[PDB]
C-alpha cells in the first residue's frame, strides 16, 4: 500500500481521462428528441469540441442516448441494439417520453419508460429537453464516470 | 404401382393414433367418417396425415370425395413417389 | 548493422503518431469549415484527443468473434496494415534520407499499390454478414479500377525522367516541377488516388484491433498518396522555383509542406463535394480516365520523341 | 448549336469548373469568425418566458401561496400533477402532497397559466438531470427548495410579463 | 398597453429575396490557352532539363 | 479573458465577464469560475442566472437590491 | 431475387424507417415500408382529453412543423365554432406559419444532402435553424413545442424587439439561400444523383393522393394557400412555384422556391402586421387577463370554468386542411356537443407519401432509395400517430 | 390474395374453415424450421393445437362471425409465418396443456 | 365548383337508389350511401366530366357503439380540377365486409389498413389486409369505444427469460377520468 494506493490510483485515474475524454454515443433517435441532439451536435453547441462524436454501430459505441417515444413494437430492436454494444457501456434517457413516457404515458402502444428495457444511468429531463440541458446531461454522465474505480475494485478482489 | 401388403399395414398403422379409433375396427375396408363414427375435421386430418407420412400433396378437390380407407389405401398403393 | 531496425522504428512510429495527428486534423479541419471548432476541451487545442481516442478504443474489454476461420479474419488487417507501411520504405524525404534507395521503385510502388485489394477482400469474407461481403468487392473492383488509371499516369511521369529511382525522379525536377506542364495529369493522379483511398465523392462505405489497423492502414494510405503527388508533380524535397534566398530550410521541410497541402486537399475535397454512385463510380473511372491517361501517355512521348528531348 | 457554346461547356465539363466554385466557397469559410459557444462557461440566449424546472413560490411573508385549489392538476394534459389537501390548524385552505411527475410533464406552462395565485411557475432552470429515476418525482418540499432557491429570477421574470399577461 | 410591438413608422427596408448571380472565372477561352501554354512551356524547360543530366 | 471587462463578482468567487458585439455577438457574456475541480457544470446562483442568460439586462447585483 | 432489410436505427436516416426490399441485383423490385414504430396512440388519446389539453398533442406530430398542425387544429375548432379571429392574431399565425416552412424547408433540404453525402450543407442551414428557434424561443416558453397558436386567437402577444430581429433576419436569409443553393444546384454529382430519379407523372401523383412539393413537382398548380386560402392569406403576394419533369431534381428546386417566397411573405408580414387584440373577444371561449380575472368576479368565473372544463363544441363533424411545409395537413374534428372531442383523426401528408415508395423506387438502384425517401421529407411522428 | 367476399350460408363456412385448417397444416414444415423446433415439439401436437382451437370455437352458427374468426386466424398464421413475431410466443400460445376451486380462491384473495 | 352547384347536379345526375342523405352546408357537402353502392358512386363520381373527383384524401372510421350499425366510414373527397371537396359516409357493424375502393384510388391500400387495424371493418377484394400500426400479434382494435385506453397488456424486459415480454397491465397510478360536465348544458 505504500505505492498500491497511488500507483493504482493514477492508474485509474487515467483510465478515467481516457473514458471521460473520448464517449462515442449511439444516438438512437426516435421521435422530436432527434431535432433536439441534431442541433446539439451543430454548429451553435458543437458536442465534437468536448470529444463526442456520434457513432451508426453498436460494436464502436460506449455511449446510447434513447430520446423519443418508445413504443411496444420498437422494445425489443431497443433491446437488440443495447445487448450489442461492449462492456463500459452507459444508456442516456432524454425527453420525458424515454423517462417514463411523457405524454403518451396512458397509450397502449407506448413503453413507459426506457429504463423498462435497458438500465439507465443518467436522466435528462424535457419535452423536449434543452441542447445545453443535453450538454449538462452528458456532463453529469462524464462526472459519473469519474466517480468509477475499476483497477482499484479488481485489485481488492 | 406398389404391393397391397405395404400400403395396408401403412394405413392400418397410422389410424391408431386418435385416441378414440378403435384398434378392432380397423381394416383394409372400413370407412372413416361412417364406419368409424368420426368427424369432418377428423375426415380431413386422416387425408393430412396421408400427406404427413410423406411429401406429396392432396389438392382440395381430393379430399372431401371418398371418406372410404378401401379406396384410400388403393390410391395410396396408386402412388409412384412413395415406397 | 544492428541499427537497421533503428531505421525501421525511426520510419513506422512517427507515421503512426502523423496518421494520429492526421484524424485530429481532419476532424478540426471540417469543424473549421462549417463554422465551429473540433476538439478543443482535452488538449490545450484537442492536441491530446488522439492519445484519449487509442486508450479508449483498447480499453474496451471486446470480444473476439469467432464465428469464422478465425484466422483469415485476423490477419485481413495485419495484411492491410503489412501493405500500407511497407510502401514508406522507399519514399526520399530529402537527397539522401530513404530508407531503401531501389532502382526500380516506382514498380515497387505500383506492386504494393496493386497488393492492397486483398486485405479488405479477406475481412468481407470472413464476416460472415453477406453484405458485407457485397460491400468489400464492390470496394476491390473500384480500387483495382483506379489502379489502372493511377499506372498510366505514373508511365506519363516515367517517360519524361527515364528511371524508375524515385529520389532521380526528383533530381529530373531541378528546371522545373513535372506539375506545371503535366497539370491535367496531376490533376487526374489526384482524383485516381482519392478513388484509390475509398475516400472523397468515391467513398461508398469489426471491433478494436481488426477495425483500428483497418483505419490506420487507410489514413497510412491517405499520407502516402499525398507524398506521391508531391514527389511525382511537385519537385519533392526541391525548393520553391525562384528566388534562391530562403536555402537555409532543410529539403525535409518542403516535402512536408506539400504533403499537408495535399492532405488538406483531401479534406477541402471531401468536406465540399458530395458522394457519388457505384454505377458513376466505375463507368467514369473506365470512360474518362482511362482514355484520358492513354491520350496523355501518347501526347507526351511523341511530343518528348519528336523534338528529342527524352531523357 | 454554336460552336463557341459547344467549346465552353465542354471546357467547363473538363476543367471541372462548378466545383472550383465550390471549393473556393468552403475555402472562404474556413477563414471566418466561429459560432460554437463554450457551454460550461457561456450559456446560450433565453427568453423570460422560458418554461424550465417548476417552482412552488411563497408569500414574502413567508406563507406559500399555493391554496390547493386543484386548477393546475386539472388543466394538465399530461396528468402529472397529483395534489391532496385538506383544512389546516388555522383553518386555511392548504396542501398535504404536491408531487410533480417530471417524467409525465410536457413543460407546457398550462399549470403556470391556470394558477389563480401565481403559486406554481416554470422557472428559467434547465439543468436537471439526474441520475435516478425516483429524483424525477418532484413533491411538495423540492418545489419550494426549487422557489425559494430561483425567488428572484423568478419574481424578476413575472415582473417583465406583467405587461403581457 | 398602448406601445405595442409592431413595424415602425414608415415600414421596415426593402429586401433582396432572388438568387443574385456570380459570374466569377477565369473564363473558357483563358483557361485553355493558359493550360496550353504552361503544358508547352514546360515540355520544353523539361527537355533543357533532360539535357543538363545527359 | 482578453480585451474584456469584468461585470462582477460572485460569492462563490465565480467572475463574470462582458464583451460588446457589434453585428455577429460572440464571447461577449461568460463566466470563469472559482473552481477547477469539475467546476459542477451548474454553480451560477439565481441572480446571476438571468444575466448569464441574457434574459435579463440586470447584472445581478442590482438583482440582490 | 432475395429480400433485404434497411432499419437505420441511427437517425441518419429518419431513424425509425424499416423497409423490406425484394432487390433482384443491385435494383430494387419492391419497397415495403413497415410502420408502426412510432404508432404512440395519439387519436385515441384526444378523445380523452379537453379541446384546450388536446391542443400540444399537434405539436408532436410532424416536430419539424410544429405551427402547421396547430393552425390546422385551431382552425378546425374555430369552423366548429363560427369564432371570429382578430386581424393582428391572423398576421401572428401567417407569418409563424411561414416561419415555419422555411424551417421545415431547410431541414429537409440538408438531411436530404447529408444522406446523399454532402456534409457542409447542414451545419449551415442549422445555424439558421438555431436563429429562427430562437424567434419561437421568445414568443412562447419552447424552442420547439410552442402553444403559441391556439382556438381563439394565439396564446399571447410578441416582445418588442422580435419584428426588428425578425427584420434582421430576412435581411441576410437570401444570401444564406444563395449559398446553400451555389453549394448544390450547379454541382454536377448533385445533378447526377437526383436527376432522372423517382420521377412520377401528375395522374400518379392524383391517384396516390399526393400533396405539397410532392404534386406540384409533377405540373399541378395546386396549393392549398391560394385553392381555399385561410387567415390573410389571400391579402399577400406570392408565387407558386411548379415543375416540369417531376423528378428529385425538380422537388429540390421548388423547395428553394418555397422556401424563398416564405421569406417574401415573412416581410409582407411584417410590414402590414396592424395593431389591436390578440385574441377573440369572446371571453367564453378564451382566457381572461391575468389582471382582469383578479379584479372581476365574472372574469374568475370565466378562467376557472375554462381551465377545468374549458369550452364545449356544438355537436358537428367537419374535414378542415391546411398547407403543411409537408403537403396536405387535414383534421378530421367530430364533436357530439361536449368538451372533449368525439373523434380527430389526423390526415398526415407523410402517409400518403410513404405509401408511395414502392412505385417511385421500383427498377432504381439501390442507393437511389435513400435519395427518393430523403426528397419526400417524411418524419415518422405523423405517418403513424 | 383479395378477401374473400362474405359468405352466404354454413356450408361455404365450413369449407372456408377446412381450407384454412388445410394451409395451417401445410404451413407446419415451414415454422419447424424458421423456429428451431425440430427437437422441441412433435409434428402432430401442434396439428392437434389447431384442431382444439377450432372445435372450442365451433359452436358459432353465424357465417359472418365463422368468415371473421377464418379471417384472424389466417392474420395469425401468416404473422407466425414470418418472423415478426418472437419465439417463446406460439410456444406460450400452441403447447397443449385438492380441497375445492372454491377455497383455493377463498384462500388467495376476496375478488373471484 | 360549388356547394350549392354540386349538390344540385348531382342530386339531378346521380341514380336515386344510391345516395340515401343529402347534407348541403358549410361544414361540407355529405352523401350517405349503403355499403353495396359505395364503389359504383365513387366510380361515378371519379369518372364523371362534371364531377372529376380523383383525388382521396383519406378514409376514417367513426365509433358509435348506441348504433345498430355501429362503424361510420367516411371517404374524404378532393376534386382538383373543381377546386370542391366532397364527403361519403356508409354505415357498418362488426362482422360485415365493405366494398373495397382500391381499384380506383390506388392509395386507399393504406387506410383501409389502418381502419380494419383500428376498428375491425373488413374490406372485400383488398390485395393484402393486415394490421399496419398496432404491434406484432396484436389482439383488439384500439379505435374502439370499449377499448380501454392503456389496452390490456405491458410490455418489459424479463432477464431470466433473456428476452422483451408481454404481460398483463398494471399502472403504477391508474389515469384520472375528471368529470367537467355541466349540468346547464
Ligand atoms: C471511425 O471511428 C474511429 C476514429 O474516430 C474518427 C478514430 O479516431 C480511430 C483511431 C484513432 C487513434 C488515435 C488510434 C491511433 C493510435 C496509434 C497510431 C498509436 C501510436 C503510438 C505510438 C506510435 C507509440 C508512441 C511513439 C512515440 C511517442 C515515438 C515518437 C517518434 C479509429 C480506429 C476509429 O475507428
Ligand atoms: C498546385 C496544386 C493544384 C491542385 C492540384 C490538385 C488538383 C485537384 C484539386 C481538386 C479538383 C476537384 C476535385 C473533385 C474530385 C471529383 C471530381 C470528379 C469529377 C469528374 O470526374 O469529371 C468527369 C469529367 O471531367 C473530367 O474529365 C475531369 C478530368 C479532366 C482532366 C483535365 C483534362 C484536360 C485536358 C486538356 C488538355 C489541354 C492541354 C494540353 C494540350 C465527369 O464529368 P461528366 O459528368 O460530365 O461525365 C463525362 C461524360 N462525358
Ligand atoms: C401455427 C399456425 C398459426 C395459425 C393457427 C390457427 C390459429 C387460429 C385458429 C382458428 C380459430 C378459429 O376459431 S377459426 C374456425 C372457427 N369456425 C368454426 O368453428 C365453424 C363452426 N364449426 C362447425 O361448423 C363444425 O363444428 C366443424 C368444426 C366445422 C366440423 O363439424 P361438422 O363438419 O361435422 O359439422
Ligand atoms: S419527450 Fe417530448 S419532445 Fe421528446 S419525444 Fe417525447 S413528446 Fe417528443
Ligand atoms: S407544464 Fe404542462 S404537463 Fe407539466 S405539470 Fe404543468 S400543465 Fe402539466
Ligand atoms: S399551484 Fe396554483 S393552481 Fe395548483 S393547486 Fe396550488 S393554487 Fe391551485
Amino acid at each position: 500500500s505504500k505505492a498500491a494506493e497511488f500507483v493504482i490510483s493514477k492508474v485509474d485515474d487515467l483510465m478515467n481521462w481516457a473514458r471521460t475524454g473520448s464517449i462515442w454515443p449511439m444516438t438512437f433517435g426516435l421521435a422530436c428528441c432527434a431535432v433536439e441532439m441534431m442541433h446539439t451536435g451543430a454548429a451553435r453547441y458543437d458536442l465534437d469540441r468536448f470529444g463526442i462524436i456520434f457513432r451508426p454501430s453498436p460494436r464502436q459505441s460506449d455511449c446510447m442516448i434513447v430520446a423519443g417515444t418508445l413504443t411496444n413494437k420498437m422494445a425489443p430492436a431497443l433491446r437488440k441494439v443495447y445487448d450489442q454494444m461492449p462492456e463500459p457501456r452507459w444508456v442516456i434517457s432524454m425527453g420525458s417520453c424515454a423517462n417514463g413516457g411523457g405524454y403518451y404515458h396512458y397509450s397502449y402502444s407506448v413503453v413507459r419508460g426506457c429504463d423498462r428495457i435497458v438500465p439507465v444511468d443518467i436522466y435528462v429531463p424535457g419535452c423536449p429537453p434543452t441542447a445545453e440541458a443535453l450538454l449538462y446531461g452528458l456532463l453529469q454522465l462524464q462526472k459519473k464516470i469519474n466517480r468509477r474505480k475499476d483497477f482499484l475494485h479488481w485489485w481488492n478482489k | 404401382f406398389l404391393d397391397k401388403s405395404e400400403v395396408t399395414d401403412r394405413v392400418l398403422s397410422v389410424v391408431k393414433n386418435f385416441q378414440k379409433v378403435d384398434p378392432s375396427k380397423v381394416t383394409p375396408k372400413a370407412n372413416f367418417q361412417n364406419d368409424l363414427g368420426l368427424d369432418s375435421l377428423d375426415s380431413v386430418e386422416v387425408v393430412m396425415a396421408l400427406e404427413e407420412e410423406f411429401g406429396f400433396e392432396i389438392p382440395d378437390n381430393e379430399a372431401d370425395k371418398i371418406q372410404s380407407i378401401d379406396l384410400a389405401v388403393d390410391f395410396i398403393a396408386s402412388h409412384p413417389q412413395a415406397k | 548493422y544492428i541499427a537497421v531496425p533503428a531505421e525501421i522504428l525511426g520510419i513506422i512510429l512517427p507515421l503512426l503518431l502523423g496518421v494520429a495527428f492526421l484524424v485530429l486534423a481532419e476532424r478540426k479541419v471540417m469543424a473549421f469549415v462549417q463554422r465551429r471548432k473540433g476538439p478543443d476541451v482535452v488538449g490545450s487545442f484537442g492536441l491530446l484527443q488522439p492519445l484519449a481516442d487509442g486508450l479508449k478504443l483498447i480499453l474496451k474489454e471486446p470480444i473476439s468473434p469467432s464465428s469464422a476461420n478465425f484466422f483469415l479474419f485476423r490477419m485481413a488487417p495485419v495484411a492491410t496494415f503489412m501493405l500500407s507501411l511497407v510502401a514508406w520504405a522507399v519514399v526520399p524525404f530529402d537527397y539522401g534520407m530513404v530508407l531503401s534507395d531501389l532502382n526500380i521503385g516506382l514498380l515497387y510502388l505500383f506492386a504494393i499499390s496493386s497488393l492492397g485489394v486483398y486485405g479488405i477482400i479477406i475481412a468481407g469474407r470472413s464476416s460472415n454478414s453477406k453484405y458485407a461481403f457485397l460491400g468489400a468487392l464492390r470496394s476491390a473492383a473500384q480500387m483495382v479500377s483506379y489502379e489502372v488509371s493511377i499506372g498510366l499516369i505514373l508511365i506519363t511521369v516515367l517517360i519524361c525522367v527515364g528511371s524508375c529511382n524515385l529520389s532521380e525522379i526528383v533530381m529530373a525536377q531541378k528546371q522545373i516541377w513535372f506539375g506545371i506542364p503535366l497539370f491535367p495529369v496531376l490533376v487526374m493522379f489526384f482524383i485516381s488516388c482519392l478513388a484509390e483511398t475509398n475516400r472523397a465523392p468515391f467513398d461508398l462505405p469489426y471491433s478494436s484491433m481488426g477495425f483500428a489497423l483497418f483505419f490506420l492502414g487507410e489514413y497510412a494510405n491517405m499520407i502516402l498518396m499525398s507524398g506521391l503527388c508531391t514527389l511525382f508533380f511537385l519537385g519533392g524535397w526541391l525548393p520553391i522555383l525562384d528566388l534562391p534566398i530562403f536555402k537555409k530550410i532543410p529539403g525535409s521541410i518542403w516535402f512536408s509542406i506539400k504533403v499537408l497541402f495535399f492532405l488538406f486537399l483531401y479534406i477541402w475535397v471531401r468536406a465540399a463535394f458530395p458522394r457519388y454512385r457505384y454505377d458513376q463510380l466505375m463507368g467514369l473511372g473506365w470512360k474518362v480516365f482511362l482514355p484520358l491517361s492513354l491520350a496523355w501517355v501518347v501526347s507526351v512521348s511523341g511530343l518528348l520523341v519528336t523534338f528529342q528531348w527524352l531523357p | 448549336k454554336d460552336w463557341n457554346t459547344v467549346f465552353e461547356r465542354s471546357i467547363n465539363t473538363l476543367f471541372l469548373t462548378e466545383m472550383v466554385r465550390g471549393l473556393s466557397l468552403t475555402l472562404k469559410y474556413f477563414f471566418d469568425p466561429k459560432v460554437t459557444i463554450n457551454y460550461p462557461f457561456e450559456k446560450g440566449p433565453l427568453s423570460p418566458r422560458f418554461r424550465g424546472e417548476h417552482a412552488l413560490r411563497r408569500y414574502p411573508t413567508g406563507e406559500e401561496r399555493c391554496i390547493a385549489c386543484k386548477l393546475c392538476e386539472a388543466v394538465c394534459p399530461a396528468q402529472a400533477i397529483t395534489i391532496e389537501a385538506e383544512e389546516r390548524e388555522d383553518g386555511s385552505r392548504r396542501t398535504t402532497r404536491y408531487d410533480i411527475d417530471m417524467t409525465k410533464c410536457i413543460y407546457c406552462g398550462f399549470c403556470q397559466e391556470a394558477c389563480p395565485v401565481d403559486a406554481i411557475v416554470e422557472g428559467p432552470n434547465f439543468e436537471f438531470a439526474t441520475e435516478t429515476h425516483e429524483e424525477l418525482l418532484y413533491d411538495k418540499e423540492k418545489l419550494l427548495e426549487n422557489g425559494d432557491r430561483w425567488e428572484t429570477e423568478i419574481a424578476e421574470n413575472l415582473r417583465s410579463e406583467s405587461l403581457y399577461r | 398597453p398602448l406601445l405595442q410591438d409592431g413595424p415602425p413608422p414608415g415600414g421596415f427596408a426593402p429586401v433582396r429575396y432572388a438568387r443574385r448571380i456570380s459570374n466569377t472565372g477565369p473564363s473558357a477561352m483563358a483557361m485553355f490557352l493558359a493550360v496550353s501554354g504552361a503544358f508547352a512551356w514546360g515540355m520544353y524547360q523539361v527537355g533543357q532539363g533532360n539535357k543538363i543530366r545527359r | 479573458n482578453i480585451g474584456a471587462t469584468l461585470v462582477g463578482v460572485d460569492k462563490f468567487g465565480n467572475k463574470y465577464y462582458q464583451k460588446l458585439g457589434d453585428t455577429q455577438y460572440g464571447r461577449h457574456r461568460w463566466v470563469e469560475y472559482a473552481s477547477k475541480d469539475r467546476y459542477n457544470a451548474s454553480q451560477v446562483p439565481a441572480e446571476w442566472h438571468g444575466w448569464l442568460h441574457f434574459i435579463t439586462d440586470h447584472t445581478g447585483d442590482e438583482l440582490l437590491s | 431475387n432475395f429480400t433485404l432489410n434497411f432499419g437505420p436505427q441511427h437517425p441518419a436516416a429518419h431513424g425509425v424507417l424499416r423497409l423490406v426490399l425484394e432487390m433482384n441485383g443491385e435494383v430494387v423490385e419492391r419497397a415495403e415500408p413497415h410502420i408502426g414504430l412510432l404508432h404512440r396512440g395519439t387519436e385515441k388519446l384526444i378523445e380523452y382529453k379537453t379541446y384546450l389539453q388536446a391542443l400540444p398533442y399537434f405539436d408532436r406530430l410532424d416536430y419539424v412543423s410544429m405551427m402547421a398542425q396547430e393552425h390546422a387544429y385551431s382552425l378546425a375548432v374555430e369552423k366548429l365554432l363560427n369564432c371570429e379571429v382578430p386581424l393582428r392574431a391572423q398576421y401572428i399565425r401567417v407569418l409563424f406559419c411561414e416561419i415555419t416552412r422555411i424551417l421545415n424547408h431547410l431541414l429537409a433540404l440538408t438531411t436530404h444532402a447529408m444522406d446523399v453525402g454532402a456534409l457542409t450543407p447542414f451545419l449551415w442551414a442549422f445555424e439558421e435553424r438555431e436563429k429562427l428557434l430562437e424567434f419561437y424561443e421568445r414568443v412562447s416558453g419552447a424552442r420547439m413545442h410552442a402553444s403559441f397558436i391556439r382556438p381563439g386567437g394565439v396564446a399571447q402577444d410578441l416582445p418588442l424587439g422580435l419584428c426588428r430581429d425578425i427584420d434582421s433576419f430576412t435581411q441576410q436569409f437570401a444570401s444564406r439561400i444563395d449559398e446553400l443553393e451555389e453549394m448544390l444546384t450547379g454541382n454536377r454529382i448533385w445533378k447526377q444523383r437526383l436527376v432522372d430519379i423517382g420521377t412520377v407523372t401528375a395522374q400518379q401523383a392524383k391517384d396516390w393522393g399526393f400533396s405539397g412539393v410532392m404534386l406540384r413537382g409533377s405540373g399541378v398548380c395546386w396549393d392549398l394557400r391560394r385553392a381555399a386560402p385561410y387567415d390573410v392569406y389571400d391579402q399577400l403576394d406570392f408565387d407558386v412555384p411548379v415543375g416540369t419533369r417531376g423528378d428529385c431534381y425538380d422537388r429540390y428546386c421548388i423547395r428553394i422556391e418555397e422556401m424563398r417566397q416564405s421569406l417574401r411573405i415573412i416581410v409582407q408580414c411584417l410590414n402590414q402586421m396592424p395593431s389591436g387584440m390578440i385574441k377573440a373577444d369572446d371571453r367564453k371561449l378564451c382566457p381572461p387577463s391575468r389582471c382582469r380575472m383578479k379584479l372581476s368576479m365574472e372574469s374568475l368565473i370565466h378562467h376557472f370554468e375554462l381551465y377545468t372544463e374549458g369550452f364545449s363544441v356544438p355537436a358537428s363533424s367537419t374535414y378542415t386542411a391546411v398547407e403543411a411545409p409537408k403537403g396536405e395537413f387535414g383534421v378530421f374534428l367530430v364533436s357530439n356537443g361536449s368538451n372533449r372531442p368525439y373523434r380527430c383523426k389526423i390526415r398526415a401528408p407523410g402517409f400518403a407519401h410513404s405509401q408511395g415508395l414502392d412505385f417511385m423506387s421500383k427498377h432504381h438502384m439501390l442507393a437511389d432509395v435513400v435519395t427518393i425517401i430523403g426528397t419526400q421529407d417524411i418524419v415518422f411522428g405523423e405517418v403513424d400517430r | 390474395i383479395g378477401v374473400p367476399p362474405n359468405s352466404a350460408n354454413l356450408t361455404e363456412a365450413r369449407r372456408r374453415v377446412f381450407d384454412f385448417f388445410r394451409a395451417a397444416c401445410r404451413s407446419i414444415p415451414t415454422i419447424m424450421d424458421i423456429y428451431n423446433l425440430q427437437d422441441v415439439v412433435a409434428p402432430s401436437q401442434l396439428r392437434y393445437a389447431i384442431s382444439a382451437q377450432i372445435r372450442n370455437n365451433a359452436h358459432i352458427t353465424d357465417p359472418k362471425v365463422i368468415d371473421l374468426l377464418i379471417f384472424k386466424g389466417m392474420e395469425e398464421l401468416t404473422d407466425i409465418v414470418d418472423h415478426a413475431k418472437q419465439r417463446h410466443h406460439i410456444i406460450g400460445q400452441y403447447v397443449v396443456g385438492g380441497k375445492t376451486d372454491f377455497l383455493k380462491n377463498f384462500y388467495t384473495s376476496n375478488y373471484f | 365548383m360549388d356547394n350549392q352547384f354540386i349538390f344540385k347536379y348531382s342530386w339531378e345526375t346521380l341514380p336515386k337508389k344510391w345516395v340515401k342523405k343529402m347534407e348541403r352546408s358549410e361544414h361540407g357537402n355529405r352523401f350517405d350511401t349503403n355499403t353495396d353502392y359505395l364503389f359504383q358512386l365513387l366510380c361515378f363520381l371519379k369518372l364523371h366530366t362534371y364531377t372529376r373527383v380523383q383525388v382521396l384524401i383519406d378514409i376514417c372510421g367513426v365509433d358509435y357503439p348506441s348504433r345498430k350499425r355501429r362503424f361510420e366510414v367516411v371517404y374524404n373527397l378532393l376534386s382538383t380540377r373543381y377546386n370542391s371537396r366532397i364527403r361519403v359516409q356508409t354505415s357498418a357493424d362488426e362482422v360485415t365486409r365493405i366494398s373495397s375502393v382500391v381499384s380506383l384510388f390506388p392509395s386507399a391500400g393504406w387506410w383501409e389498413r389502418e381502419v380494419w387495424d383500428m376498428f375491425g371493418v373488413s374490406f372485400i377484394n383488398h390485395p393484402d389486409l393486415r394490421r399496419i400500426l398496432t404491434d406484432y400479434g396484436f389482439e383488439g382494435h384500439p379505435l374502439r369505444k370499449d377499448f380501454p385506453l392503456s389496452g390490456y397488456v405491458q410490455v418489459r424486459y424479463d432477464d431470466p427469460e433473456k428476452r422483451v415480454v408481454s404481460e398483463p397491465i398494471e399502472m403504477t397510478q391508474e389515469f384520472r377520468y375528471f368529470d367537467f360536465a355541466s349540468p346547464w348544458e
